[PDB]
């Protein structure tokens, strides 16, 4: 039972609660960032400079 | 959310995008006679030769 | 002595005695969340404001380009500029509902809390106005010209009063620098008075929807209303950001993208949305002084509300006639705003004078009348 | 390969000018032009009609012109 | 007298709340401005560095700026002097001051295009319709000499003769330079120019919706959670007898 | 200062309440919540809506009527030569 | 210039109508446009001020 | 500034008209010389 | 330039003494003056930067 | 004792005293108390030799 496992280990002690929020926020960030950027770039295929880029970037001369 | 909004506002103080990163400066060693020091405006702060 | 260090400490006893152990009616509706939002705006405006002030340059030959630079060069400057400009709008939206609530629920019976409120409104208006002049665009200029020109309607000391205002004999640099000074300053005076507003309040306590004493049922501000306000915050914040991020200029006039021209008044010169309704009234009275007086009164009339209360009950919750009149009044302002955004031509001109005449009657004559009437229908 | 540079805009203006609304508008315009032109002392002008046409034409045009552009 | 034709609404690739600008179309837009409009229209708030990473490579940008002569100085004898452009320079003003700009356009003042799409109702939809909308004046309308008829311009008499015509230039990327193809591109540029953030501003707007969604929810629960105590509450009046 | 203890004089009222952890946050969403959302909507929509719907018309009218006055009336140039 | 219902002037701010003489004919404006202090000292060269 | 301190208004004005002052731009955006006015600042003897 | 007790440099702010090499010899200064990246691409013409 | 009028009057007086040399200074000898280096527009290349704070 995670709810109990979590409560007992993370949420009970107001000090471990904080460590969870920090440790969590860190993970949440790194992932939420990729995901969104990934969703955004996909929604705009071939329009961003990230895409066009290869045509002039060390390709000529 | 918080960390991110601070991230932004705090770098609103950093150097802007208009702040350059310029080149060099040529100087004739014939204007600076022996036994002397001279100051040239360069990359913001003085430059001695 | 005092056991906890929350009730004794000369300071925490304040954070605690005015927002944590504060007695709040258990039944205040969402219409009471505007107080905090107004408060939050103030802090957000002030913050984003400073950030901008650190890149602005109060000088005609440099104002417009400084703001432009602030956006295109300053890291996240563009975002800060947006937030500051759109906060100005959400600030007004919030203040208008804050007022309506007061009106509809007879909170104005709290005279001092109310009068300081009106003072707040006027101050916020003056502030938002001069802010709008700093970027020195076309509206910026012509706005500065018309509003300072208003004193010209005051006989004698008039034409002089305009001279200070400008610092010269026609809008120019001095006007722009004493405006930046003024803008920089007022917000604080706002924050200051806000403290008093809230202090007078505290003498009596909050009002509540049914308008009957809630002493039989109070609750600690925290966690009841602190949580409710956090939520009320994340709600206003969503469209504020949806707006500022997805459609930046939706709410703002575009004339301000054209550097001020002392020789050309744009043909489609309107004020920022939140002033239209007054602009509408000003354009009603076809006489210099009358229009000015009508304009002044269009806001100053708020000071009279407390005195035009005849109902034997406090709110309109149980007054169906006042309600209709109340909502008829709202639609009434909603119209003036539309009118303010249209040219001075028929059918507008006529519709205009009407809505104005309508505005002042619903407030000075109707309300107090229907109020008395209602008392008789209850057999009082 | 063998081609020819045609402006997709002109093509689509042709097809749209065949639209129900454009024809019925193009018609009213041709009529005005005729009377204002013939009359040698009339203050009348065919701006209004011109617009109705253009409004209709151009509206239609915008609905597809961009599919053919790059 | 006060009659006007309003432009329609084209479906720009960057019209969506989540749609970025087509950086390919902007690179072209730039070319159009650089080789056609920059002849009379200034763009004081954009600079060669701004193109970097958006539409051009650092090499390109730098060379693009070295193609211009820039006044600098003073030197050691307090003398102004020409020099090649640096990526830090702003796009070149085609006239020293408005007075002279009018002087070579029949007293007409070609506005700086930096913030144009936001200084005119209609934005790119307007600018476009105006570029492609030139035509003959209707019956009864006489256009003053030196002026041109455009129904889209307020007054219908504009001081700018139609700037673009088929093949007037050649996109070095191989795109058929028809007239609307150009207009369409240059307008896409005038947007990027009036607000470079555009793309990032929308990527943020995305992140904002998700977090906003997630968060409003979480807090709505927490608010209900606490309040339950009062929501379920039951009271009874049991006076003594 | 302190207002908890002075407020008012109350007698003979019992109130029972349950911790938040013993009950549901948003209970009876269907049988209770929505029914009242509707209950409320109904009672109020006729005091509010009317005047808005009213101003709406006045808006649509004055708008369309300002447009009509832009168009020309043939009867002005049907005599011209 | 050239607008308003008096073939003179129109103030877009609050709707004042002036005629080709600069006189106030309709609207909230109080007086007629001010007429400066000038003189004709040429064939086709006037001097204001 | 010399007026009423060390010179008469006449004097000051003529004192300033003894100098050539660059102004502009004109109608063709061209700079152009002109005689000094009492409102001008004392002439700089070097451009920089 | 040309002052201090090391015939080099002297910072009038807090009394630092640098020699003709720009090295810190006396005072509160922590390191020697920075030496830029240059090149003598001439007979009497040098290029810094 | 009640601040007023004891200390209010004592402070009005204590004011007119500080005020006299403050004004005698600012009106008769303006720059007495201030460094003169600030009469020379900043020069990013030259640190004045006699650089002292307020
Ligand atoms: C989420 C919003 C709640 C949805 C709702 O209507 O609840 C009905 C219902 C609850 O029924 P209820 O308990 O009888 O409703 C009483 C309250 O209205 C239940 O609502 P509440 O008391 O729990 O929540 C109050 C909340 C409610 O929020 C709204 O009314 C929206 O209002 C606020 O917190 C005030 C913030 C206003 C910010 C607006 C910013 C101004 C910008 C304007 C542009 O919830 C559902 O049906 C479940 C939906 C999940
Ligand atoms: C007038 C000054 C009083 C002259 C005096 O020494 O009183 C002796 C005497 C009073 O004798 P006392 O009652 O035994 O003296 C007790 C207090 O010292 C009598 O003095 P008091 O208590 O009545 O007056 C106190 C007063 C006394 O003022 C002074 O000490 C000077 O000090 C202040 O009010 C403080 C203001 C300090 C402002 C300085 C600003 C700093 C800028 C520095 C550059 O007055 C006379 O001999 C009559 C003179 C007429
Ligand atoms: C690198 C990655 C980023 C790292 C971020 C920095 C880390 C910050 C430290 C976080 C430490 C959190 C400690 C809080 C613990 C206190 C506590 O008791 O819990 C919260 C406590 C509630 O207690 P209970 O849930 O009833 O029970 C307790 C369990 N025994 O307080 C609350 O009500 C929390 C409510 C949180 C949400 C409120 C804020 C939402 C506001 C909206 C706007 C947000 C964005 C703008 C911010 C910008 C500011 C300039
Ligand atoms: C000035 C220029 C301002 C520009 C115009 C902005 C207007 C925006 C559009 C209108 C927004 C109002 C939203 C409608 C909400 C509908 C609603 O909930 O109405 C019913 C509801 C229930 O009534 P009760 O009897 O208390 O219920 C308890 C018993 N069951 O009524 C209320 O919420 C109370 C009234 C709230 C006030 C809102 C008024 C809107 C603001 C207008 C400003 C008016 C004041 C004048 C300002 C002068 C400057
Ligand atoms: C010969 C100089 C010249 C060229 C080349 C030119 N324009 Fe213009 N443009 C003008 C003039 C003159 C005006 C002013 C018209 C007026 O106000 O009478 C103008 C005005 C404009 C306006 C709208 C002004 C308004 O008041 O609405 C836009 C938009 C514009 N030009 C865009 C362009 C674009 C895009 C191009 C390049 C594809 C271009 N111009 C090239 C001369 C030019
Ligand atoms: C800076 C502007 C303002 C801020 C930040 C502000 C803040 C507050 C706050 C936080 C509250 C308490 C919570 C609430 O009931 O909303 C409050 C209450 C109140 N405010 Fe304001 N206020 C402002 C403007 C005004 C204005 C313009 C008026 C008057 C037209 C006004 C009238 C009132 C009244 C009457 C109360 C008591 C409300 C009640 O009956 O419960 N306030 N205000
Ligand atoms: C009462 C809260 C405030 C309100 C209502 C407010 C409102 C405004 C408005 C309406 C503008 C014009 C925005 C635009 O459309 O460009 C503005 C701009 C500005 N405000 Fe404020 N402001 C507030 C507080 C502050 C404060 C205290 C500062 C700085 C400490 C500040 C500094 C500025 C500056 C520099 C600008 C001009 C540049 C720009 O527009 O970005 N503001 N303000
Ligand atoms: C300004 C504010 C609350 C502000 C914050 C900042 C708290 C101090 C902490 C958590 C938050 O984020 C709130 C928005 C409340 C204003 C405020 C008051 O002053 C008073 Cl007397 C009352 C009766 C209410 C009732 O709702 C109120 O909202
Ligand atoms: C809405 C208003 C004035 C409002 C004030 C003057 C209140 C009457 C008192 C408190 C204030 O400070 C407001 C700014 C004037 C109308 C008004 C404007 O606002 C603006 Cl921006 C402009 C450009 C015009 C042009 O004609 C105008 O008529
Ligand atoms: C309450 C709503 C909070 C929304 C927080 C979203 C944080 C914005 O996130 C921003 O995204 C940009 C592009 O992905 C990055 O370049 C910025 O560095 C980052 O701060
Ligand atoms: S800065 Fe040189 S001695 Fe301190």
């Amino acid at each position: 039972a995670l709810l109990r496992q979590a409560y007992s280990a993370l949420f009970r002690r107001t000090s471990t609660f904080a460590l969870t929020v920090v440790l969590g926020a860190v993970l949440f960030e790194r992932a939420f960032d990729q995901g969104a950027d990934a969703i955004f770039e996909h929604l705009n295929e071939g329009k961003l400079w990230k895409h066009i880029k290869h045509k002039y970037e060390a390709s000529e001369e | 959310a918080a960390k991110n909004v601070v991230t932004q506002f705090i770098s609103s103080l950093s150097a802007s995008a208009d702040v350059l990163a310029l080149s060099k400066i040529e100087i004739k060693l014939s204007d600076i006679p022996e036994g002397k020091n001279v100051a040239f405006k360069w990359r913001g702060k003085p430059l001695f030769v | 002595m005092a056991p906890n260090i929350r009730k004794s400490h000369p300071l925490l006893k304040m954070i605690n005695n005015s927002l944590i152990d504060l007695p709040a009616p258990s039944n205040i509706s969402a219409w009471w969340n505007f107080g905090s939002l107004l408060a939050v705006c103030l802090m957000t405006q002030i913050l984003t404001g400073l950030l901008l002030a650190m890149h602005y340059t109060a000088d005609t030959s440099l104002a417009f380009s400084s703001v432009a630079h602030t956006c295109r060069n300053v890291q996240y400057g563009w975002l800060i500029r947006n937030l500051h400009a759109n906060g100005a709008s959400f600030f007004f939206i919030c203040i208008f509902l804050h007022i309506g609530r007061g009106l509809y629920y007879g909170s104005y019976l709290y005279k001092e809390t109310w009068n300081t409120g009106v003072i707040l409104l006027l101050t916020l208006m003056a502030t938002a106005f001069v802010g709008y002049v700093l970027p020195w665009g076309q509206m910026s200029f012509w706005g500065a010209t018309v509003i300072t020109n208003l004193f010209s309607a005051i006989p004698y000391i008039g034409h002089t009063l305009v001279e200070w205002a400008w610092g010269g004999f026609s809008v120019d640099n001095p006007t722009l620098t004493r405006f930046f000074a003024l803008h920089f300053l007022l917000p604080f005076a706002i924050a200051g008075i806000t403290i008093i507003h809230l202090t007078f309040l505290h003498e009596s306590g909050s009002n509540n929807p049914l308008g009957i004493s809630s002493d039989s049922d109070k609750i600690p501000f925290h966690p009841y209303y602190s949580f409710k306000d956090i939520l009320g915050l994340t709600l206003m914040l969503t469209p504020f950001l949806t707006l500022a991020l997805f459609s930046p200029n939706l709410l703002g006039d575009p004339e301000n993208f054209t550097p001020a021209n002392p020789l050309v008044t744009p043909p489609h010169i309107k004020p920022e949305w939140y002033f239209l309704f007054a602009y509408a009234i000003l354009r009603s009275i076809p006489n210099k002084l009358g229009g000015v007086l009508a304009l002044a009164a269009s806001v100053l009339i708020l000071f009279l509300i407390p005195f035009l209360h005849k109902s034997k009950q406090r709110t309109m919750t149980f007054r169906p006639l006042s309600q209709t009149l109340f909502w008829l009044l709202v639609a009434n302002l909603l119209i003036l705003t539309w009118i303010g955004s249209q040219p001075v031509e028929h059918p507008f001109i006529i519709i205009g004078q009407m809505a104005s005449l309508s505005y002042f009657t619903i407030l000075l004559i109707l309300f107090p009348t229907i109020g008395t009437l209602e008392n008789k229908m209850l057999n009082y | 390969e063998e081609e020819e540079l045609v402006d997709p805009l002109t093509t689509i203006r042709e097809h749209c000018e065949q639209t129900e609304k454009c024809v019925k508008a193009r018609e009213r315009l041709e009529l005005c032009d005729a009377r204002v032109s013939s009359r040698s002392h009339t203050e009348e002008q065919c701006t209004e009609e011109l617009f109705d046409f253009l409004h209709a034409r151009d509206h239609c045009v915008a609905h597809k012109l961009f599919n053919k552009l790059k | 007298g006060e009659l006007e034709l309003h432009p329609p609404a084209f479906p720009w690739s960057h019209g969506g709340p989540l749609s970025a600008l087509d950086h390919s179309s902007v690179r072209r837009g730039f070319q159009v401005y650089k080789q056609v409009c920059s002849a009379c229209h200034s763009m004081d708030y954009v600079a060669f560095r701004n193109l970097i990473g958006v539409t051009h490579t650092e090499a390109e940008a730098k060379a693009l700026a070295e193609e211009v002569e820039v006044q600098d100085g003073p030197d050691e004898n307090g003398e102004l002097f020409m020099r090649p452009g640096k990526i830090s320079d702003y796009f070149p003003k085609p006239y020293p001051n408005p007075e002279a700009a009018r002087a070579a356009n029949n007293g007409a003042l070609p506005p700086d295009l930096s913030y144009i799409v936001n200084a005119r109702h209609g934005g790119e939809d307007y600018v476009f319709s105006l570029l492609t909308g030139y035509c003959d004046p209707p019956a009864g309308v006489v256009v003053r000499e030196g002026l041109h008829y455009n129904p889209y311009f307020p007054g219908q008499a504009i001081g700018m003769a139609p700037p673009i015509y088929n093949e007037i230039l050649e996109y070095d990327d191989g795109t058929p330079a028809t007239m609307s193809q150009i207009a369409k591109d240059v307008c896409t540029f005038l947007r990027w120019a009036a607000e470079p953030e555009h793309d990032q501003r929308k990527r943020m707007g995305l992140k904002m919706l998700l977090i906003s969604a997630l968060l409003t929810s979480l807090l709505y629960y927490m608010k209900r959670h606490k309040w339950s105590v009062l929501k379920s509450r039951k009271m009874a009046y049991r006076p003594p007898k | 200062g302190i207002h908890f203890g002075n407020l008012a004089r109350v007698r003979h009222i019992i109130t029972y309440s349950l911790s938040p952890f013993e009950q549901r946050a948003i209970p009876n969403i269907f049988s209770d919540a929505l029914p009242n959302v509707w209950r409320r909507f109904s009672s109020q929509v006729f005091k509010v809506a009317p005047p808005f719907l009213g101003a709406y018309l006045l808006y649509s009218w004055g708008t369309q009527e300002f447009e009509r006055l832009k168009r020309k009336n043939p009867a002005d140039y049907e005599n011209d030569q | 210039a050239n607008s308003g219902d008096f073939g003179g002037y129109y103030c877009p701010c609050h709707g004042s109508h002036y005629d080709a003489s600069g006189r106030i004919r309709k609207g909230p404006a109080p007086y007629n446009l001010e007429v400066p202090t000038y003189q004709f000292v040429g064939d086709d060269l006037v001097v204001v001020g």
